[PDB]
């Protein structure tokens, strides 16, 4: 999916776009290149060019990782991350969770993919109090039984406002919020 | 606190094209400049010794929009032509930064050499790695204060609290005109500053001696007419049209004693009035600052003079006069 | 390398102030010209800058029974989809490595500020206070005491132009322009004989320059009173003695650093 | 509009002293032509307004915030608040032979800050065009020299002129300060005809004062000196801290105390 | 700074904690003492670590017979050492306020 999505955006003028405004990095399954993308993304955040990392949700690049201050300052998230619902062993662990301890499949589905996003968008409040946004690009996520099972922390702050910003909107308070954080305590 | 009254001072403008971005009430780039007129002129008349310099960095270059000069009237024509400027390209903090420190590296070590770099558009494109400049800029204790716009830059906060400026964040219009207000006034000199005797020159406004006998006719010293009378210089015995100037021949700064004695209000700060709300036996109807009726529940006092000012007495006297009337008897 | 020629000639036609004074120093044969300097597109560069691929390929390719526009069209021209990531990678990566070359105050005297550069019995005070208090026991005099017409007419007459406290050319144009070019060849010159004589400069190398600039000096002021001489014998009138007054005293200055000098010795 | 401040420097000391010459010219006649002044500039037009602030050795204290002889009641006012005060002030006056030298600076600085305080009550729709003519009557002192000229930077920059009308005596920190707002400076050397001066070169306002005739301003003499002697020196010896004006070449000035490196 | 907790008294390294802090001491002392299996979330992913490792320790000097050593673990060896450098500050604070070396081992595998 996130070839697909790069794709489009090279064949449309976005991305060069993109690349003009900041730097863009891309992961890959190897993990050399993984690691080498990484080690330039951290000096491209150093510098003032900045740094746009693509990854995915389930890379162990995203669980191990850590992103702190200066480091992975807004959290993207694109699409509610869900495993292929055709590999096999998913499905004996599900339908046998079904069978046993009595947990709906949907309710499993919806969990795996709300863990993992909390998962990959927790790294920005790592310590020290630095301030960070995270974004999450789906509607689905505005649906009720996703926030409920967002952890509390960032459910609370999340508020009905918000929740469903047009992307200008969403732009636009994000500006206020950094302003904001800029300043001292 | 000791405090250097000489400071050489870079604006450093970026031409970037976030600027196009009319986030503030007007275009950004058109408010900045109308907004570093006001401070300009508010900082030539806060200063009067020291000197300032622009440099307009757009497109990946950086360009000396003006040299450093003692005359506030010739910047605000350059910032006057630049408001019409195309506003196009990629600022390069390294370019800009090394064009101050080519100029600012033969100043005098005497001089507090600041750079007050008004960043927009949060990239920065060098041609090399900004953290090594940092090091030559603190070699050469050269201070820089950032001012971001619409970004908290990571690069610039390590940059300021490094060289030992300040960085910010405009948090509005009116947010910006307290921030370059506050940057008008002279930095506290740190341990790494140092202090050292400068030649000074005063020179006096001279005319014809009598009846245009034994008259010095002279055009100017940077089209310039015959001048009956004018300003001249001890050593350089050219005529000058204004004053403070720096010396075309000698290197030696020419400037008038007004000029000094503005800047002793620096070293002599007022020490803030408690405000106390309530009368407070404070019987005398009539404000002591502007013999007015207070009309509000408001009062000022010193330490010393012991007198009674009202908030529009209090405040202009912090603000502009920067000494207490009553008080002074 | 002849890189002064180059500047000289970058610089012959350029600017014209630059050329001119530094020809006028030799119209006269004043001095040798050698102090005078001793003593003072974008798409194609980003591709070149960018890819090393590229660079090797236009070196080795260089035009040759070939076409500029040709070689353009050539730059643009799941195994195509995993490249496009790689591509992007490598190149943001190139772009970066391109990027990536390889004290509180204290005082004693405060009154000093209190009265600063500006310069400068007891039966009498007492005296006049009793005097000043007796002196306003009448008031609103105003309906003649204050003025009288002989006093208004003598201040009036005082006022015209001709009186007290009120005292009361461009005809060359073209000799305006010479005088601008004296000067600024008088500021360039006098700009490197002082600037480092001020200073001290206590050493043989710093002085050897200062030796030098001080009988340029001479050389200099032996050609500038000819033309003062050209331009004297046209009407003698509206004196130009502006320019004498520099010369002057930066002999005074010279000789007296020199009798110093010798002091010193 | 237009909001004139009289500052008039009735000093004791001198005005007594003239008061035992027997001169012709008195300070009753002077604050006469004061008031003659005044109501002629508030004659002028309703909307312009005036204040008069009197100068003691002690303090300066404002002289200003039917028609029995069928006079305009405001007018009236005027004459009846300031002969009072300025009678009260002058009769009531404790004695100090320590201090005797007239004071200026402040009373400068609270028609400043008067100033200030009408042009924020006044609506913004009409401009004024504030004046402080200054009436000098006495010798300045030295030590108010540093206040004086804070005074007179925070006029430059508030844009207020003051006209200086000494008499008797040139100040050169007046002469100086009225300069440098480029406010006029007449020394009137005929006092009896004073107020015909104030008539012609004072009573026109700013708006009139550039297409019109007036003495042309007197060369004003920017000396500078050293701590030492306080004569005059063209070249001076600042540090970065004191920005003092000194004598020679010293391994520390005495004003500063810091630990300059010698090279 | 020493924290009255409501178990007992519990040292702590740095200066101030918030609130959320308080609660997750709180809690942990409730789970220990009950001596029951438990699961809890902390947002912070620094903080947490020294006061989990503030409280067992104080726990551990309190009743040392309930527990016989702690086994904390973490997801990655990159993270472990940053877990030790945090436990190595509250072992030199600890030492410091008690003026003496105590038997007190801690090591990661
Ligand atoms: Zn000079
Ligand atoms: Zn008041
Ligand atoms: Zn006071
Ligand atoms: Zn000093």
């Amino acid at each position: 999916y996130m070839e697909s999505t790069v794709a489009s955006w090279y064949e449309q003028g976005i991305l060069e776009n993109i690349q003009r405004n900041k730097l863009l990095f891309i992961e890959t399954q190897d993990g050399a290149e993984t690691s080498v993308a990484l080690e330039k993304y951290q000096e491209a955040c150093e510098n003032g060019r900045g740094a746009i990392l693509l990854s995915v949700a389930r890379g162990k690049v995203s669980e191990g990782i850590d992103f702190v201050h200066h480091y992975g300052r807004a959290v993207i998230m694109f699409g509610v991350p869900y495993v292929y619902t055709q590999s096999r062993i998913l499905k004996a662990r599900l339908e046998y969770l079904r069978d046993q301890f009595q947990i709906r499949e949907n309710d499993f589905l919806t969990f795996d993919a709300m863990r993992h996003a909390a998962q990959c968008v927790g790294r920005a409040i790592r310590g020290k109090t630095d301030y960070g946004l995270m974004v999450f690009a789906d509607k689905r996520f505005a649906r009720g039984d996703k926030r409920g099972k967002l952890p509390r922390w960032i459910q609370e702050h999340l508020t009905d406002a918000n929740l469903n910003l047009t992307v200008d909107e969403g732009v636009q308070v994000a500006k206020y919020f950094l302003r904001q954080m800029a300043q001292p305590f | 606190v000791r405090l250097g009254m000489m400071r050489h001072l870079y604006v450093v403008v970026d031409g970037s094209r976030t600027m196009e971005d009319q986030d503030l009430k007007p275009n950004r780039l058109t408010c900045t400049l109308k907004l570093l007129e006001y401070f300009v002129e508010e900082y030539f008349d806060q200063n009067p010794i020291s000197q300032i310099g622009i440099i307009v960095t757009k497109s990946k270059r950086a360009e000396k929009l003006t040299e450093l000069s003692g005359n506030p009237r010739k910047h605000i024509t350059s910032l006057k032509k630049a408001v019409d400027m195309t506003c196009h390209g990629e600022p390069s903090l390294y370019n800009s930064l090394s064009i101050a420190m080519q100029t600012l590296k033969h100043m005098p070590g005497h001089t507090s050499r600041e750079v007050l770099i008004i960043f927009s558009s949060l990239t920065t494109c060098d041609p090399s790695n900004i953290y090594d400049l940092i090091k030559t800029l603190k070699a050469a204790k050269i201070r820089v204060s950032v001012i971001g716009l619409s970004a908290e830059v990571r690069v610039c906060t390590v940059l300021a609290r490094e060289t030992g400026g300040t960085y910010h964040v405009i948090l509005d219009e009116s947010h910006y005109k307290e921030l370059l207000t506050h940057h008008v006034s002279p930095p506290p000199a740190s341990s790494s500053s140092e202090c050292s005797l400068i030649r000074m020159g005063f020179p006096q406004h001279t005319i014809a001696s009598l009846s245009d006998q034994d008259a010095k006719p002279s055009f100017s010293m940077a089209e310039p007419g015959l001048t009956l009378g004018g300003y001249f210089c001890p050593q350089c015995r050219a005529k000058y049209c204004e004053l403070p100037v720096e010396c075309k021949i000698c290197g030696l700064t020419l400037v008038s004693a007004p000029h000094l004695a503005r800047s002793y209000h620096h070293l002599f700060p007022l020490d803030a009035f408690q405000e106390i709300p309530l009368e407070e036996y404070n019987g005398e109807r009539f404000c002591y600052g502007c013999q007015g009726e207070l009309k509000d529940q408001h009062v000022y006092v010193c330490a010393v003079c012991q007198n009674v000012f009202c908030v529009d007495c209090d405040v202009f006297v912090h603000d502009s006069l920067h000494c207490c009337p009553g008080c002074i008897h | 390398a002849n890189k002064e020629l180059e500047e000289k000639n970058r610089m012959l036609q350029e600017d014209p102030v630059l050329f001119q004074l530094y020809k006028d120093l030799v119209v006269s044969q004043v001095i040798s010209a050698e102090e005078f300097w001793a003593n003072r597109s974008d798409i194609i560069e980003s591709i070149f800058r960018t890819y090393p691929a590229v660079k090797m390929k236009y070196a080795e390719n260089v035009p040759h029974n070939m076409t500029e526009k040709e070689f353009w069209t050539r730059f643009f021209q799941e195994n195509s989809n995993a490249a496009i990531i790689k591509r992007f990678n490598h190149h943001s990566a190139m772009v970066l490595a391109a990027g990536l070359r390889k004290i509180a105050l204290n005082l004693k005297k405060s009154d000093r500020y209190y009265h600063g550069p500006t310069p400068i019995t007891s039966q009498d005070i007492i005296n006049s206070f009793q005097s000043i208090r007796q002196e306003m026991e009448a008031y609103t005099p105003k309906l003649t005491q204050v003025l009288s017409s002989s006093a208004a007419s003598s201040t009036i007459t005082a006022l015209s132009p001709g009186g007290a406290l009120m005292q009361g050319q461009m005809v060359p144009n073209d000799i305006q322009s010479e005088l601008k070019h004296l000067y600024v060849a008088v500021g360039e010159l006098l700009r490197h004989f002082w600037s480092c004589f001020p200073v001290n400069t206590p050493f043989l190398e710093e002085k050897v320059v200062k030796m030098k600039s001080n009988l340029e000096r001479f050389q200099v002021t032996k050609l500038c009173p000819f033309q003062e001489k050209i331009r004297r014998q046209y009407l003698s009138t509206n004196l130009v003695s502006h320019i004498e007054e520099m010369l002057q005293t930066a002999y005074n200055k010279l000789h007296t650093w020199q009798s110093r000098r010798l002091m010193k010795k | 509009l237009n909001l004139l401040v009289i500052v008039v420097d009735a000093n004791p000391i001198w005005w007594g002293k003239q008061a035992l010459k027997e001169s012709q010219f008195t300070l009753s006649k002077c604050i006469d032509a004061v008031m003659v002044l005044g109501n002629s500039h508030l004659f002028m037009n309703r909307s312009n307004k005036l204040a008069v602030i009197a100068s003691h050795i002690q303090e300066s204290r404002f002289l200003y915030p039917g028609s029995k002889d069928g006079k305009y009641e405001l007018l009236t006012s005027a004459n009846e608040v300031i002969v009072e005060e300025i009678k009260d002030l002058m009769t009531k006056s404790d004695i100090k032979g320590q201090h005797t030298e007239t004071l200026l600076a402040g009373s400068l600085a609270k028609a400043l800050c008067y100033i200030h305080r009408m042009n924020k009550e006044v609506k913004d729709n009409q401009e004024m065009k504030s004046r402080i003519l200054v009436i000098k009557a006495a010798e300045d002192s030295a030590l108010q020299y540093m206040n004086f000229m804070n005074v007179i930077f925070a006029a430059q920059k508030q844009n207020i002129l003051i006209d200086a009308c000494v008499l008797d005596s040139d100040s050169g920190l007046l002469q100086q300060a009225c300069d440098i707002t480029g406010g006029l400076y007449l020394k009137v050397p005929q006092m009896p005809s004073l107020l015909q001066y104030l008539l012609w070169v004072f009573l026109p306002d700013q708006d009139q004062r550039s297409q019109l005739i007036l003495p042309p301003p007197v060369h004003v003499d920017y000396r500078a000196a050293c701590f030492c002697h306080r004569n005059l020196i063209e070249i001076g010896y600042v540090c970065s801290v004191c920005l003092s004006i000194f004598c020679n070449f010293s391994p520390i000035c005495t004003t500063c105390e810091t630990a300059f490196k010698i090279s | 700074m020493k924290l009255n907790v409501d178990g007992l008294l519990v040292y702590f390294p740095y200066d101030y904690i918030y609130p959320e802090q308080f609660s997750y001491m709180r809690e942990l002392k409730r789970t220990l003492d009950a001596k029951g299996h438990g699961v809890l979330e902390m947002p912070s992913g620094t903080g947490k670590t020294v006061s989990l490792l503030a409280l067992i320790m104080a726990y551990q000097r309190a009743y040392p017979l309930e527990v016989t050593k702690l086994i904390y673990c973490s997801r990655t060896v990159p993270e472990i050492e940053k877990v030790i450098e945090e436990l190595r500050k509250l072992l030199n604070f600890y030492e410091k306020q008690e003026g003496e070396k105590l038997p007190f081992l801690g090591l990661a595998l």
